[PDB]
């Protein structure tokens, strides 16, 4: 039984600049900055002005707490998961990510040891330590 | 504040261009979708304002949007507007991670404006728009320009991975002169009160700090020691700029490796004269002379006789002082700037007496004389004149019957006369504007016998610090010649990235002949052309007997005919006219133009001085031409001038310095749309985004291709068996974009925009199972990101709650 | 000086002084002390302190450097369109959410009391504090 509500807010207004409401976009971002992905049916059926409220009881609803970052690594599949870690960075790019190559730095201080190949399960665990 | 003139000029700079993806495939809205708008009650209310951010609303339809405003703050109302009236808007960009504006996935005017208002309100005031640089004047001191900055600009290994910064440009200028001999112009250009000279000021003490020593620093102290002394005698207070330049300056400068300034060459054109003479309120003359007036000692006010800024009928008595400017502190560092130029204090103090002469030459009144109407000096001043002309080391009494006794000729006889008094003022006013001007020049002429070198230049880097393109309610013949200067450089920008782009092309293979250009050839000629243009028709009626300004105009428009680019006014025809200017119609008042034209002193006036026993005064019209000639014409002379300098400048590198004002508060951190998004368009900065764009405006060598688009078919990608060069042309076969959307060139993929665009969004849809790890991995950093600007401001934090916890206990 | 005397003697016990206390006392002398600096005064001389030890505690309370500039950091962090105002949600949830957090009422009646109007200058918020 853990409780995740303060992080909930907290991550709101970060995300929010410390507002009650926040806009669908970094809405998106919030969610997804706690491992919940939406459907794009879900997505419509959201309310246009999503309030603290709002958002405080969605993530209950949604977060895994007994796998946050589920969608990086899952480990009720067996993946035994290891990619190249310049495609990785290319994958990355690819997909127009807004972390700097700064960001792309901290990503690899949180997640990589030593320059490996690099495990999503490692990212995934990593991550989950940050929350 | 915001004419309604700047609304209705701004409005049409305006412009739709690419269309919004709102919809799905399914018809329906992306939820949350933002677009830029101009239609707000707060754009109705706040002339600052042009755009505001909206969110369409699910429920809109392709024809009729629905959008709530959601950027700046609104009250959620639904309301409807065309879609001609939305723009994409680059939603989740941070306007700080790159410095050129062309980067963005949508560079239309409200995105535009956007992202220079994000990097500015965080004091990243210079951003490109390859070839430009743009600088916003912050209006105050970032401290972005230290020593600090100059040697990390400098000796960083590289400079690129610093943002855009003037330094940039100056380090890349002086590079490229000595990394292939090829000698450079550095270009500035803006409105009034932009950042011109402050910024050229930058660049120079840049140039000027060297790695380890400058063995000429005598020549470099005299440069920079220049700057004070030309603002002095060449700068005034205006409503728009406390520090307004009245004058271009140019100059040409000899830059060692490492930095230090050995050589240089000053040239100062287009002095306004009329200014000394009289001011329009609220505003001031040259400095100089409140600078002297206060500071001046009280053993040289007495030999001088003067009087204070408040007594000089040339000085607007109300106007005196200026709200942080020092007279006094600088006057003391134009004396010091003045001995580091080598003068000597025989030689400071004759400037001086030049300077108090004309003053009090303004001070000595006539009247009219009747026994024809003649002219006198008032008995009362006859005194104030001796002494004026004493402080000039004129000769009183030829001083005197040249601005008393005409001489004209009528049938072929010439007959002595009395101007009468307003003719003779006509005279005293131009020998103070002419004595001050030639004592200008000649300083400028005194400092480069220091500093130039004795065989003339070898390679050398120039700057010049100029008005851009002017468009004010009344435009004179001041503004003519400033607008065709701004059309010579805009020529000087379109051949030189036609050039690049050309002989990048070629280089490479590819097929020059999709290439554009944009020719200002006519508009050029019409104003310059001999025999057939502006400037010509203005000589011809200045050297005509009984030339008029509306004969001038009517022989403009009669013979012009044969380009759009002259074209007479509807209102008032017979005095106005108008141009067809590259960034559009400017209308000009011919009014005064041939006076304007002709206020060169000339003739025995100019003898008398040239007699004078004061060898500095003697060199001031040293080799005039005695006398009316077209070589004493304003027009004439500065046209000579003109291309002379363009010779010079487009047999360099040129670089390109565009300052933005962002409002005209003079304030920081206040961002006036309208009145920026003019400029944009002023300055051509819209205009060069097009032209990057334009053509195959991608360009990636074969493994930069690849390290970018391995996945648009990875198989192809990396296959060991097939040639880089080879690779890219299968993975492009295999992508299904058009032959038209790119070409192979010898080293380099060509691709035009849409085709990398349409790339990348296969690329992407190549890799669709990774987009939800990637969407957690990015926003989960993001967070975290976020959280450490957090932790940064918590130790300020903690003092405001302490304080208010304070606060609780006293009561 | 006779104030710093007076007040730790309405507050001392057996010549001693809880830090809750001398930090109370440090207010009514209009200092304002934070956690940092009852960590302090902790480390050094635990939770009770001798008159000497109080006043170097009054020393650690000073914190000339306030001034309106230092003081709103935080809230011009989170005033991306640099207009100088935040709503009093922004500011409610930034003084509830990090350091010293205040709870949600009195972080309520601290910007009630400045102001009526939901938009707050920030910088006056602070100079009037700072009195
Ligand atoms: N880069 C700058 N940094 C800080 N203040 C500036 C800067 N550029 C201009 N200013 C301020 O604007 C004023 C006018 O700038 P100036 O360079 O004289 O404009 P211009 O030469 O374009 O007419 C300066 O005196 C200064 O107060
Ligand atoms: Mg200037």
């Amino acid at each position: 039984a853990s409780d995740m509500e303060e992080k909930f807010r907290e991550a709101f207004i970060l995300f929010s600049s410390c507002s009650d409401h926040i806009e669908m976009y970094k809405f998106f971002e919030l969610m997804n900055s706690f491992g919940i992905i939406l459907t794009n049916d879900e997505k419509a059926a959201l309310p246009n002005d999503i309030n603290m409220d709002y958002w405080l009881n969605f993530a209950k609803k949604h977060y895994n707490y007994e796998q946050p970052f589920k969608h990086i690594n899952n480990v009720n599949e067996q993946n035994t998961v290891q990619i190249k870690i310049d495609n990785f960075l290319g994958i990355m790019k690819a997909l127009d990510t807004r972390l700097t190559e700064s960001d792309l730095n901290i990503l690899l201080q949180i997640t990589n040891p030593e320059n490996k190949t690099l495990n999503l399960k490692t990212v995934s665990q990593k991550l989950t330590e940050s929350i | 504040a915001v004419t309604n003139e700047e609304i209705k000029t701004a409005s049409k700079i305006v412009r739709r261009v690419s269309n919004v993806e709102a919809f799905d495939k399914s018809g329906s809205v992306f939820k949350g979708y933002q677009i830029w708008t101009d239609i707000s009650p707060t754009i109705e209310n706040d002339p600052n304002i042009m755009f505001v951010k909206c969110v369409v609303q699910q429920g809109s339809k392709k024809e009729k949007l629905t959008v709530v405003q959601i950027d700046p703050p609104g009250t959620g109302t639904p309301y409807d507007i065309d879609p001609t009236h939305a723009w994409n808007c680059n939603s989740q960009v941070d306007p700080m991670s790159f410095g050129d504006i062309g980067l963005l996935n949508h560079t239309n005017i409200p995105c535009v404006l956007d992202f220079l208002k994000h990097r500015y309100l965080k004091n990243q005031i210079y951003t490109t728009a390859v070839p430009l640089i743009v600088a916003i004047n912050p209006y105050k001191d970032l401290g972005n320009t230290t020593n600090e900055w100059i040697r990390r600009y400098r000796d960083t290994a590289d400079h690129t991975k610093l943002p855009p910064h003037v330094f940039t440009c100056a380090r890349e200028a002086l590079s490229n002169l000595h990394g292939v001999n090829k000698s450079q112009t550095i270009i500035v250009s803006g409105e009034s009160g932009a950042g011109k000279t402050e910024a050229t000021k930058q660049i120079m003490r840049y140039f000027a700090s060297s790695k380890s020593g400058n063995m000429d620093l005598r020549i470099q102290t005299a440069i920079m020691a220049a700057n004070p002394v030309l603002e002095a005698f060449g700068n005034a207070k205006t409503i728009r700029n406390n520090n307004s330049s009245r004058f271009g300056r140019f100059m040409q400068l000899v830059i060692s490796h490492e930095g230090g300034i050995r050589y240089g060459s000053v040239v100062a054109f287009l002095l306004e004269k009329s200014r000394i003479i009289t001011q329009d309120d609220n505003e001031r003359s040259y400095h100089i002379f409140y600078q002297f007036l206060k500071g001046a000692n009280s053993t040289m006010k007495s030999k001088f006789g003067l009087k204070g800024v408040t007594e000089y009928k040339l000085l607007n008595p109300n106007s005196t002082e200026v709200s942080g400017v020092d007279d006094v502190k600088d006057f003391e560092e134009v004396i010091e700037s003045l001995k580091n130029m080598e003068l000597s204090e025989s030689d400071i103090e004759v400037i001086f007496s030049i300077v108090a002469g004309i003053l009090t030459l303004g001070n000595v009144r006539l009247i009219e004389k009747q026994e024809s109407d003649a002219a006198a000096i008032m008995d009362e001043d006859m005194g104030v004149f001796n002494k004026a002309c004493e402080l000039m080391y004129l000769d009183p009494e030829l001083i005197k019957r040249e601005i008393l006794i005409k001489v004209t000729v009528a049938g072929g006889t010439k007959i002595e006369g009395r101007w009468n008094k307003n003719d003779a003022e006509v005279l005293k006013s131009s020998l103070c504007k002419a004595m001050y001007e030639k004592l200008f020049l000649w300083i400028i002429r005194h400092l480069n016998s220091r500093i130039e070198p004795e065989g003339g230049f070898k390679t050398f880097m120039g700057m010049l610090d100029i008005f851009g393109f002017e468009v004010f309610k009344n435009n004179s013949l001041e503004q003519l010649f400033i607008n065709i200067t701004n059309e010579m450089l805009q020529k000087n920008f379109v051949d030189i990235v036609f050039e690049r782009e050309s002989k990048l092309y070629k280089d490479e293979g590819i097929s020059t002949a999709e290439l554009k250009y944009t020719s200002n050839k006519e508009v050029i000629n019409v104003l310059c052309e001999k025999g057939k243009s502006v400037l010509s028709y203005l000589e011809d009626q200045c050297l005509a007997p009984g030339g008029t300004d509306e004969k001038f105009v009517s022989s403009c428009a009669t013979n012009l005919k044969e380009n759009n680019k002259f074209t007479p006014a509807k209102v008032a025809s017979n005095k106005n006219f108008i141009i067809q200017h590259t960034i559009g119609p400017i209308q000009y008042c011919a009014e005064s133009f041939l006076l304007k034209n002709k206020d060169v002193l000339r003739g025995d006036l100019v003898e008398v001085i040239k007699d004078s026993p004061n060898p500095i005064v003697q060199q001031l019209f040293e080799g005039q031409v005695i006398e009316i000639a077209k070589g004493s014409l304003i027009g004439s002379q500065f046209l000579n001038q003109l291309t002379s300098l363009m010779n010079l400048i487009n047999s360099t590198e040129p670089h390109f310095i565009r300052c933005i004002k962002p409002n005209e508060n003079k304030k920081p951190l206040e961002w006036c749309e309208p009145k920026i998004l003019i400029q944009l368009h002023a300055l051509s900065i819209l205009e060069a985004l097009v032209l990057r764009q334009l053509g195959y405006s991608y360009r990636r060598t074969f493994e930069e291709f690849l390290y970018q688009y391995k996945f648009v078919d990875i198989a192809a990608a990396e296959d060991s068996s097939v040639e880089n060069q080879n690779k890219c042309v299968n993975i492009l076969k295999l992508s299904g974009l058009s032959e038209s959307m790119y070409k192979i060139g010898k080293s380099m993929v060509f691709l035009k925009q849409e085709g990398a665009k349409i790339l990348t969004k296969i690329q992407r849809e190549k890799l669709v199972e990774w987009e939800n790890c990637v969407s957690v991995i990015e926003a989960a950093i993001l967070k975290h990101k976020y959280k450490q600007k957090v932790n940064k401001n918590i130790p300020s934090l903690l003092r405001v709650q302490a304080h208010i916890r304070k606060k609780m206990v006293a009561q | 000086e006779s104030d710093v005397r007076i007040y730790f003697n309405e507050k001392s016990s057996g010549g001693k002084i809880s830090i809750d206390n001398a930090s109370y006392n440090a207010r009514k002398l209009g200092l304002a002390p934070s956690s940092i600096d009852e960590k302090k005064i902790k480390e050094l001389y635990g939770d009770n302190l001798t008159y000497e030890q109080y006043l170097e505690y009054l020393s650690i309370c000073v914190h000339d450097k306030d001034n309106v500039e230092e003081l709103i950091k935080m809230f011009a962090h989170f005033d991306n369109n640099c207009t100088g105002y935040l709503t009093k949600s922004q500011m409610k949830n930034i003084l509830t959410t990090w350091g010293d957090a205040l709870t949600d009422q009195e972080a309520i009646d601290a910007l009630n009391a400045f102001s009526s109007e939901d938009n707050i200058d920030y910088k006056l918020f602070c100079e009037d504090i700072l009195q």
